[PDB]
Order: C-alpha cells, then structure tokens, then sequence
C-alpha cells in the first residue's frame, strides 16, 4: 500500500520482485497479470 | 469531465496536505 514500487526488496522470496509488477492508486500488486477486458467485480 | 452542469456547480463549491507522519494513512 502506498508504496512506489521500484524499491519493495528492501527490507518466500519471489513475491518480492521480478515476474510481472503492476501501478494502482492503492499501491501496487505483485503475483497479478493486468488485462485489458472488463469483469464483474 | 463526463459530469452535468448542476453537477460541475456541486464538485466546484465543496473546496475548502496531511500526505503521511505518524501512521496516519488514508485508504
Ligand atoms: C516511481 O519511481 C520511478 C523511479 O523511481 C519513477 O519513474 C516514477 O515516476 C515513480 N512513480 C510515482 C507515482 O511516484
């Protein structure tokens, strides 16, 4: 949460950086793909 | 903006920082 994202691994493993990284207004997510359709919630 | 008139009206009129200190977060 409200954290820019470029500087997570900084404080079991691969959540932490790498793969794919998305930038939301809450934060940002990691382990997620964004795709350009829409859903229901 | 995809707002109305009346609209537009409302959100110009509810204008009156805080961005982080202390643990004190806005969701
Ligand atoms: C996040 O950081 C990168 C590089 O550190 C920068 O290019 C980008 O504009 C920043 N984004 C925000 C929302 O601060």
């Amino acid at each position: 949460q409200d954290v820019n994202c470029t500087e997570v691994p900084v404080a079991w493993r691969v959540y932490s950086t790498g793969s794919n990284v998305f930038q939301t207004r809450a934060g940002c997510l990691i382990g997620a793909e964004h795709v350009n359709n829409s859903y229901e919630c | 903006s995809k707002r109305s008139p009346i609209e537009d009206l409302l959100f110009n009129k509810v204008t009156l920082c805080a961005q982080k200190f202390n643990g004190l977060t806005v969701l």
